[PDB]
């Protein structure tokens, strides 16, 4: 039943926003 | 132509004279007999510059030349 989470995250980052892109990004560095 | 050179070759040598006809009737794709090419061994970033052209009629091209090349992934694609 993996693959239902599989698609629930696709649907996620296929939605998501420049500006969480570019949050996630400086998230990512500052870690 | 140059990418896998057989001098010593009368097809390969022949593809030049179908070429130059192809060229002399004004066809854009006259690399296309090219024995290289035609396998897919080289391409040139020249046509990306077509593909932008392209788009200047055609609005879908660089969003179809993606999904192909999965560049873009949309779900159920």
């Amino acid at each position: 039943a993996a693959a239902e989470w599989i698609s629930q995250q696709r649907l996620s980052l296929y939605r998501r926003s420049e500006r969480q892109e570019l949050s996630e990004l400086v998230k990512n560095r500052m870690k | 132509r140059f990418m896998q050179f057989r001098a010593k070759d009368s097809y390969s040598l022949a593809l030049s004279k179908l070429e130059k006809r192809e060229r002399e009737n004004g066809s854009n794709l006259a690399f296309m007999f090219r024995l290289p090419f035609a396998a897919g061994r080289v391409f040139s970033i020249s046509m990306l510059d077509t593909l932008l052209y392209q788009s200047f009629v055609k609005d879908y091209m660089i969003t179809i030349t993606r999904l192909l090349l999965g560049l873009d992934t949309t779900p159920g694609s």
